[PDB]
């Protein structure tokens, strides 16, 4: 790798990046031809670090997009994308994060399907702390800076559905509605609502296409956005009356109700999807460890919201949570017992649907 | 000569449905129309002979030819109502009466008034037309008139449409048998009186319009009326088929003594009556005319006045019971209608001739012109058809031989004629025989015994004997026998 | 029909073989007044020639013009004896031609030749054009196609059998077809449209008729076989006589009651349309000068059938002497009158039936009939002066202008009537004897010097009479009469001024000598 | 606490949210179903709510679920009945709802509805529904449905075979059952099948898309069943099989004999309708004789009166051979007679009319008169057909008496022609038949009948008067009736005159009331002039007793001579007019004229 570094030192930054990308392409192709599992060495990492103005950055991004579109072999694409953007615990991660965000925004702008699927694959094997930042950057770029740019994100549905599911998962993980600033954007609410309602299978394509051989690592994103969508539907009204526009509030409430119904239907068909795969009653896409924090924060919001003034809001939130839990545990997605459900719901406020769900 | 054959059969008593006024029978319609015709023919064609024969089953002639139209005009309103129609009998009777009265040369128009109903059979028009054309025999169809006739059929049966339903081909075939000379007349319209009046006016204008003319003798002029209207003539049907009529302006060209013209072959004797253009006697009677002077001069002097009607067509304007008038004739068109007058284009004034051919004492006469080649009866031809002719000739030649030597020249000429005929006809035995009888008469010579007579007969006999050989000694035609000196 | 009919061309042919040389067994008695010689019989050829010549004599006597006839003896050679020009279709020339032909040779070569040469020559001669045909063709320019050349051929021969008759029938049909084909391409040869054929046969009497009579048979639309058969002598003459009567639609007449026997005349049939097979007419009393201008509707020439017999000779001589003969048809009615106009006896046809122009209107009641002062005698003189005369010498007018004498007569007529008053009282100049020579001489085309002297003398004594104040005809003072007659004379001479310069001279002399107030 | 109260509370909570939040109501219903999957009320609530949203896939899913799980609920049966009624925007929506259901479930539901139905007509209605939608059900239920329909129709005691049940059976059941190649049927039921079918068309076509073609297809179908194109070539083909059929037969010959009987009947009736549809469509036509020569048979038809004359003639001729074949064979004759008597009834009218034209064509006349009596009994324009065909068959060859009687009666009621038909409408063509005056086909109007009627009477009187002597009213009637269509009566009238010339005793007493023809009036007066037989012509009413009851006086001869000419002039004045009107006027007035025709 010393000769490659020496040769590329006589070229400009963009040209050096292009030839080192080509060299990594051929090296990884040879490695995969020799062995099924190629080991990522520190040599490519440092070459990308010391080889890969606004005009120069735009030219480099365009060259990267052209290179990604030209090559047709997916394994090299994914491996090189990971080696370029996988965090290394160094100070250069921020520059890598910014470059990745700009590249993904450009790919969404010009519909670069290979780049979108590379981002989806890398984001699947990335800690959530970087995924939420990338989602935040994309949401800004396509919802706040340029008005009307969300229509560019509209067309991504027919290009890379896995990227759509991953983006939904990332934005649900980030926008946890724990604060007013963390409330999901109204445009983003329409955006995800249209994505999910156009294709109910969109939030389940990742589970179907991913070979399940081991549990997801702690701190990584969930297989499906079902937990995030359920949380959005449950605590979304609570944050809405915590922030207290009547028309926007009514539209948001209708959106959240429709999204909750679609999530229940998705869980209903996910029962079948776990059925043919022989994962019914064995693998749970909705982990038990996630319901405890949401229940605790529901209780905190209910105590803070003066239930005498927001009895209807608390009743609606508890009804939505009870419906979500009933559909999850009836579909086999939530592997839990009724005693455990009773234990976690003891501190929750009284709600006839919740008590009926607890009793069963 | 006009014969008004009016049908009187029951078919013309059928009333017509004329709008507005009362119903008229077709007989009354014919009566009114023929009344118009007779009034016109009496007022402007008064010199015309006319007759009115009525036919049905049998034809009868009520009024014969007459110039008094107050007889015929009343003869129309006193008619009977016979039944049955027989056109053939009427045509036969018309032929018979015209032949009996006028002859076979005078023109005779036939104004027939039919009804278009024809007949039903036997004597009907259909039966005779369909049969007698291919039958003829003694009862030959009389439609081909034996004289320059004119068959005008006035079929007063509505328009052509009414007679096209049943029978009009029969009528227009009937006209055809007259060599196509005639005209079928049909009343176009709803039998109104005006329409039949116009129909009869059409007939009048076609036929009974007097022929006016101007009579010019150099510069002297006169306005005349030639009655009858001259018939157009045709030279032939091979080299000149277009008929020729006389010109309107009859020009006098010369005057020929009545003795020199003899009696020329004329075409039709025509009167020439001056026409002005008691008022007539009190105005036109006193105004000096030219026809009166011409007629008076011609009658007093006794001459004619050669006229030139059309190119290569001349005539003559002579004079004249006790009544007299200036009647003009017409010659046969051609270069020389009169053979004994020479080509009429070669007759000129006596001034251009050297002397006066007529003579100072009016004794000599240029006419008649001798023919270029003499005929046979004027010449001396030798015919021998009957044996009587040859016997007469031989008796004459023998008798004149006895008179020798007195009429030697006549005997020699007769013998020359006899031998000329003999070698012309090649009947040589006759020449031998006449030699033999000359010898026989020599044997029977009288006791006078004239010396010269014997020598002449012996020489003649020897000439005939040598010519009877047939050799070219005296066989030449011009080798006339010459008596001995 | 027209001039060019089927009778226009008659082409006689005659047998000349030695077979047609024996006598006809009809010996005659030409010996009338010892022991007479043996009776003599005419030969077959002589009889045929004689009968043909009688036919042609009748031909020429009745139809001098527009009917020609040929003569083709059929011998070892084929001779045409006369052409088609009118100057050669004459009787005496035919006599000369037959005389030069000579009697048939008895024993020269009997079987060497037959009459087929005669027939082929006849069909050859018949196709030519007559002088009249040529004149008609020249007159009718660019359309001289409607002139038929139809003719007629006549044969006299002694046929052996009917097989021979059919043989030469086929021969003549073939040769007429060939002649038509040959004349189709040529120009100076017409195409026969109808050649009627007659094939008379003759035989001595006492011999059987080897050929029976055959009716009309059309072997072609251009031929009509009408083969006859009759004995020689008188029978053949009668047959040719009825032939000449039939061909030209002739007719017979039988004038009788002749003061002194009957006589027979042949003329055109149209003379007998008044009567409507020999009509019999009677000689009627010839009045000298009863009437002079008869009404003759037809003038048809006549020809005696016995021109050398005593009755016909007497009748024709009396007619030629000048007087006519008024016949009458069988209470009596006047009819056909004979006449002799220069030596061609005519048979005029009168009209005994009622004339349709009977009782003409009186000339005393027509326009102008009430005037009794017409210059009838003067117009009689005018008629006599302007009489016509025949001109056999056509002269030239100015330069190549062959003046028509009829136009000369018309011009003289116009000149003589430039001033012709109709009534005596109208004029005064013409009534005076003094100006009569001037009136007679002034109308002439060109007055001579003697004419000038005469007119000068006439005006001289006219002025003398003016001076003497003599009483002029009344025709209002004496001076008025003088001035009016002077005006009339000056009007008369003025209208003739353009006639000649001498007329201008006499007019100027009159003006100089006029006593104009 | 019972679970029913909880289910009711959940349903009510879902129901209250429908006008405000449909998706929240659906989520509540889904939760209730998850808690209580066996509750019918919640499932019906989802079904109704989704039907209020107009969805198809989910509606079909839920409908199948409730039908399988809850078949005893009356609400489900009511919904299925409404769906079936719709099958018989909401109609299309319910049609789409049924489409989403599986085919087997649809068949099961249709069978259950058919079982639950009580009315036989309606039960057969959705039986045929399920039959057409599921062709695999033809074998098991096709025969049963038709048999039950036939038995129910028989039970109803339908006096007329035409009824709704038979109409559905013929139009619907038979194509379905006979188009299948599984159900096996005997060779005898086919005879009843086409016999029932034959009754269907003739009752319908005499009194719908194309029954004639459809039933002829059935004939083709019954053709292969017995074994197991234009209408002209068939008869010749079956005729050839007869040359193989009426020959040697051993036991049954059921195949050929039955086919040549029934099939020949159908084509015969098809031609029968064709012929009686063109002629007598309800101007109608009638078949006559010609008699036209008053001065192996082929029909002479004017092309102007019938544009399609050629094809109509062939159908009639080809029908005649079919009926001839159907009666020529003795074996076929008896069965066909039995077959007709079963369902021919009174021959209706079309066959009865068609039957008569066969008789007049063949040559027999007596049966035509008898058939004509039947037509009058079964039965204005109509009386012409019975009378005019009765006249010609009465004429026959040698009657000449009843013919004049019938035409005179027709003359009395046929008087339309105030104007007749103008003057001359295409004067008869000069087409000369080869020595044939044969069968004509004229309209029922005066334009063609009027010359024919007088043609008949002239023919009868011509034979009546031209033989023997005494020239009675017989000859006088020929003269009057010869007035028509001049000049075709020329020779015959001249023959009458010649006879009148021979005897000279003509006496009609009505001559100057009928003969308004100038060509006849003019000819007649020719006799009185030259030599004629002093024709009597007592042409003045009340003249016989004037001569008889008055003493012989010499002042009457002038009047006797004058009146004939005067009245002849009077008749001349008439002339003109309409010839048919005057001839007819003589016909009706002289109805006692028939005394002479008895000769």
């Amino acid at each position: 790798m010393s000769d490659i570094r020496h040769s590329l030192l006589r070229r400009d930054a963009l040209s050096a990046a292009k030839e080192v990308l080509y060299h990594l392409d051929i090296y990884f192709s040879s490695q995969l031809q020799s062995a099924p599992l190629p080991i990522v060495d520190k040599g490519p990492v440092e070459l990308l670090e010391e080889f890969v103005n606004s005009l120069q950055e735009l030219q480099l991004l365009e060259i990267m997009c052209n290179y990604f579109q030209e090559q047709t072999k997916d394994s090299v694409r994914q491996i090189i994308f990971s080696s370029l953007f996988s965090p290394q615990g160094n100070k250069a991660d921020d520059s890598r994060m910014s470059l990745l965000g700009k590249l993904v925004s450009m790919a969404v702008a010009v519909c670069r399907i290979p780049v979108l699927e590379c981002a989806a694959s890398w984001l699947q094997r990335t800690p959530v702390v970087y995924c939420v930042r990338l989602a935040k950057a994309l949401v800004d770029d396509y919802c706040c800076l340029v008005p009307g740019s969300i229509q560019t994100l509209k067309q991504i549905f027919s290009a890379s559905p896995r990227f759509c599911c991953q983006f939904i998962t990332s934005v649900t993980a980030l926008y946890d509605l724990s604060s007013d600033d963390l409330i999901p954007p109204m445009d983003l609410l329409e955006m995800i609502v249209t994505w999910i309602f156009e294709d109910p299978r969109l939030i389940l394509i990742t589970f179907l296409n991913t070979p399940i051989a081991a549990n997801l690592p702690i701190g990584f994103l969930e297989l499906t956005p079902l937990v995030g969508l359920i949380r959005w539907c449950v605590k979304a009204p609570l944050a809405y009356k915590r922030k207290k526009g009547v028309g926007m509030d009514r539209d948001s409430h209708l959106l959240y109700s429709k999204l909750h119904l679609s999530v229940l239907q998705v869980l209903m068909t996910l029962q079948l999807h776990l059925t043919e795969k022989n994962l019914y009653g064995r693998l749970g896409l909705i982990l038990f460890d996630h319901m405890v924090p949401l229940v605790e924060e529901i209780n905190r919001l209910a105590d803070e919201l003066n239930p005498l003034n927001a009895s209807q809001e608390i009743e609606l939130s508890l009804d939505r949570l009870a419906q979500a839990l009933q559909v999850a545990m009836a579909s086999g997605a939530l592997l839990c017992t009724r005693d455990d459900l009773r234990t976690l719901c003891s501190r929750l406020p009284h709600n006839n649907l919740l008590q009926l769900v607890i009793s069963g | 000569p006009t014969v008004v054959v009016m049908d009187v059969s029951l078919s013309m008593t059928r009333p017509v449905s004329i709008e507005g006024s009362e119903e008229y029978q077709r007989k009354h319609l014919a009566a009114h129309g023929l009344t118009m015709l007779f009034e016109h023919m009496a007022t402007n064609y008064k010199l015309e002979f006319t007759a009115l024969v009525v036919f049905s089953s049998l034809w009868e002639l009520m009024v014969p030819f007459t110039r008094d139209y107050n007889t015929l005009q009343e003869a129309l309103s006193n008619m009977d109502d016979y039944d049955k129609t027989c056109l053939e009998s009427a045509l036969v009777g018309v032929c018979n009466i015209v032949q009996q009265e006028w002859g076979g040369a005078i023109p005779c128009q036939v104004v027939l008034v039919t009804d278009g109903c024809l007949g039903i059979g036997r004597g009907s028009l259909r039966h005779s037309l369909a049969t007698q054309n291919q039958r003829s025999e003694s009862n030959r169809f009389p439609l081909p008139f034996p004289f320059p006739s004119k068959l005008y059929i006035m079929c007063m049966a509505n328009l052509e449409e009414l007679q096209s339903t049943d029978s009009l081909e029969c009528l227009e075939r009937l006209i055809d048998l007259n060599n196509g000379e005639g005209q079928i007349f049909t009343i176009d319209g709803p039998l109104c009186l005006k329409n039949v009046q116009s129909m009869f006016g059409k007939l009048i204008d076609l036929a009974y319009t007097p022929f006016h003319a101007v009579l010019k003798c150099g510069h002297l002029t006169a306005d005349v009326q030639v009655f009858p209207r001259p018939e157009p003539f045709v030279v032939d049907e091979e080299i000149d088929p277009i008929p020729k009529v006389i010109n309107t302006d009859l020009e006098i060209v010369g005057f020929i003594d009545i003795a020199d013209i003899s009696s020329p072959p004329v075409l039709s004797r025509h009167l020439v009556l001056p026409i002005a253009l008691n008022s007539a006697n009190q105005i036109a009677g006193k105004i000096p005319n030219f026809c009166v002077l011409l007629h008076g001069s011609l009658k007093v002097e006794g001459m004619v006045a050669i006229v030139q009607l059309g190119p290569e067509w001349h005539g003559m304007l002579y004079s004249q019971k006790k009544k007299s008038n200036l009647m003009m004739s017409l010659f046969e068109p051609g270069p020389e209608p009169l053979p004994w007058l020479g080509k009429m284009a070669q007759l000129g004034p006596i001034s251009d001739a050297k002397e006066n051919p007529y003579g100072e004492d009016d004794n000599k006469s240029p006419f008649p012109l001798q023919p270029k080649n003499k005929r046979s009866y004027a010449q001396n031809v030798t015919v021998w058809i009957k044996p009587s002719g040859l016997q007469t000739d031989v008796q004459k030649i023998l008798r004149n031989a006895r008179k020798l030597p007195e009429k030697t020249q006549t005997f020699y000429k007769e013998l020359n004629r006899l031998r000329k005929a003999a070698l012309a006809f090649g009947f040589l035995d006759l020449l031998k025989g006449v030699a033999d009888m000359l010898e026989r008469e020599c044997t029977l010579l009288p006791e006078t015994a004239h010396p010269d007579a014997a020598f002449q007969l012996t020489h003649a006999a020897q000439q005939l004997k040598l010519a009877s050989t047939g050799t070219s000694e005296y066989a030449a035609y011009d080798q006339n026998i010459t008596p001995l000196h | 029909m027209k001039i060019f009919s089927e009778s226009h061309k008659t082409v006689f042919v005659v047998d000349h073989c030695p077979y047609m040389a024996e006598s006809c067994r009809q010996h005659v008695e030409f010996d009338m007044l010892i022991i007479p010689l043996a009776p003599i019989s005419k030969s077959l050829w002589t009889c045929s020639v004689e009968s043909s010549m009688e036919y042609c004599r009748i031909m020429y006597d009745i139809f001098p013009f527009k009917k020609l006839v040929n003569f083709i003896v059929s011998d070892s050679g084929a001779h045409v004896l006369n052409s088609w020009t009118q100057e050669d279709q004459n009787l005496q020339e035919l006599m000369a031609a037959l005389a030069a032909v000579g009697p048939p040779n008895p024993r020269a070569d009997p079987e060497c030749c037959s009459i087929l040469h005669g027939l082929v020559a006849a069909v050859e001669t018949l196709c030519k054009i007559t002088e009249y045909q040529h004149e008609a063709r020249t007159l009718l320019m660019e359309n001289a196609e409607r002139v038929g050349n139809r003719g007629r051929i006549i044969c006299i021969t002694n046929a052996k059998s009917d097989s021979h008759v059919r043989m030469l029938e086929d021969c003549v049909q073939e040769t007429i077809h060939e002649h038509n084909k040959l004349a189709a391409n040529s120009d100076h040869l017409m195409q026969i449209q109808k050649c009627e054929l007659v094939l008379i046969h003759t035989y001595p009497v006492g011999e059987d008729s080897l050929v029976s009579d055959r009716s009309k048979k059309e072997l072609s639309p251009v031929l009509t076989s009408e083969v006859h058969s009759v004995r020689a002598g008188r029978h053949l003459a009668t047959k040719l006589n009825i032939l000449v009567q039939q061909h030209f639609d002739l007719a017979s007449t039988t004038i009788t009651n002749i003061p002194m026997y009957d006589v027979e005349l042949l003329h055109h049939k149209d003379a007998h349309v008044d009567f409507l097979e020999t009509i019999t007419l009677k000689w009627c009393t010839p009045r000298t000068n009863n009437i002079e201008l008869h009404y003759c509707t037809g003038a048809y020439r006549i020809s005696p059938v016995d021109v050398n017999s005593r009755p016909s000779s007497c009748l024709t001589n009396f007619l030629l002497n000048g007087r006519s003969v008024l016949l009458e048809q069988p209470s009596k009615v006047i009819s056909h009158m004979l006449s002799s106009h220069g030596g061609e006896i005519f048979l005029h046809v009168l009209s005994s039936s009622r004339s349709i122009l009977e009782d003409p209107p009186s000339i005393s009641e027509g326009c102008g009939g009430r005037v009794t002062d017409y210059r009838i005698t003067d117009f009689g003189e005018f008629m006599r002066e302007n009489r016509l005369t025949p001109f056999l010498d056509p002269r030239y007018k100015i330069d190549g202008s062959l003046e028509v004498p009829l136009e000369r007569a018309k011009d003289q007529l116009e000149k003589h009537t430039r001033y012709w008053p109709m009534i005596i009282s109208q004029t005064t100049i013409f009534n005076m004897q003094a100006v009569v020579p001037l009136a007679s001489v002034i109308v002439k085309e060109s007055l001579t010097e003697e004419d000038v002297l005469n007119c000068q003398k006439t005006i001289y004594n006219l002025v003398d009479m003016e001076r003497k104040n003599d009483p002029l005809p009344i025709s209002p003072k004496r001076d008025e009469q003088y001035r009016i007659m002077w005006n009339e004379l000056e009007t008369l001479v003025r209208a003739h001024i353009n006639n000649s310069e001498k007329h201008q001279r006499v007019l100027e002399c009159l003006m100089a000598c006029r006593s104009k107030p | 606490m019972s679970a029913q109260g909880d289910c009711e509370f959940l349903v009510q909570r879902a129901r209250e949210l429908v006008p405000q939040d449909l998706w929240a109501a659906k989520a509540w219903l889904i939760t209730a179903r998850s808690l209580y999957p066996a509750d019918f009320n919640i499932q019906y609530e989802m079904y109704t709510i989704e039907r209020n949203a107009e969805r198809t896939a989910t509606a079909g899913r839920l409908l199948y679920d409730m039908f399988v799980n809850f078949p005893d609920q009356p609400v489900v049966w009511r919904e299925i009945s409404i769906i079936t009624s719709a099958l018989r925007k909401q109609t299309q929506f319910l049609r789409s709802l049924f489409e989403t259901l599986p085919g087997r479930v649809q068949c099961e539901m249709l069978l259950k509805v058919t079982e639950q139905c009580f009315n036989t007509l309606e039960r057969s209605e959705m039986l045929l529904l399920l039959l057409r939608r599921f062709p695999e059900t033809v074998v098991q239920h096709g025969v049963g449905l038709g048999e039950a329909l036939l038995e129910a129709e028989t039970i109803e005691e339908q006096e007329s075979p035409v009824n709704c049940f038979r109409k559905l059976f013929v139009c619907d059941v038979l194509p379905l059952i006979i188009n299948n190649h599984d159900v096996r049927l005997p060779a005898n039921l086919l005879y009843k099948y086409l016999n029932k079918a034959a009754e269907f068309y003739i009752n319908y076509v005499t009194r719908i898309v194309d029954p004639w073609e459809r039933l002829f297809k059935i004939l083709n179908v019954v053709g292969m069943r017995c074994e197991w194109r234009s209408y002209g070539d068939i008869l010749h083909r079956m005729k050839d099989l007869c040359r193989y059929m009426n020959n040697f037969d051993s036991e049954a010959h059921a195949k050929y004999k039955n086919q040549v009987v029934y099939s020949t009947m159908l084509v015969f009736f098809k031609n029968a309708f064709q012929y009686v549809n063109s002629i007598q469509p309800s101007v109608p036509l009638v078949l006559l004789e010609d008699v036209s020569n008053v001065y192996n048979r082929h029909i002479v038809v004017n092309k102007a009166e019938l544009a399609n004359s050629t094809e109509v003639l062939e159908s009639f001729k080809l029908a005649r051979e079919s009926w001839e074949l159907l009666y020529s064979l003795e074996f076929l004759d008896k069965e066909f007679t039995r077959i007709c008597l079963a369902w021919k009834t009174d021959t209706w009218l079309w066959l009865r009319i068609f039957l008569t034209d066969m008789i007049i064509y063949q040559g027999q006349y007596k049966k035509a008169i008898a058939s004509l009596h039947h037509l009058a009994a079964l039965q204005t324009l109509e009386h012409q057909r019975a009378l005019i065909q009765l006249a010609t068959c009465h004429f026959a060859l040698g009657e000449y008496r009843m013919t004049c009687e019938k035409v005179l009666d027709l003359m009395c009621y046929m008087v339309l022609p105030i104007q007749d038909g103008g003057k001359s409408q295409e004067e008869p063509s000069k087409v000369k038949p080869k020595f044939r005056s044969d069968l004509k086909l004229l309209p029922c109007t005066s334009k063609a009948i009027m010359p024919y009627c007088l043609h008949l009477m002239l023919a009868c009187f011509k034979l009546r008067a031209f033989t023997d002597n005494r020239d009675d009213m017989a000859l006088g009637h020929v003269i009057v009736l010869l007035q028509q269509e001049w000049p075709r009566g020329e020779n015959l009238f001249l023959k009458a005159v010649n006879k009148i010339c021979q005897q000279g005793n003509f006496q009609y007493e009505n001559f100057f009331n009928y003969v308004t023809n100038i060509d006849m009036l003019e000819e007649f007066a020719y006799l009185r002039t030259q030599e004629g037989g002093k024709i009597h012509l007592e042409l003045l009413p009340n003249q016989g007793m004037l001569i008889k009851h008055h003493t012989v006086t010499r002042g009457i001869t002038k009047g006797v001579k004058e009146d004939f000419r005067l009245a002849m002039e009077r008749q001349v004045s008439r002339c003109g007019e309409n010839l048919m009107v005057v001839l007819h006027r003589f016909c009706i007035n002289e109805k006692i004229l028939l005394l002479q025709t008895l000769t």
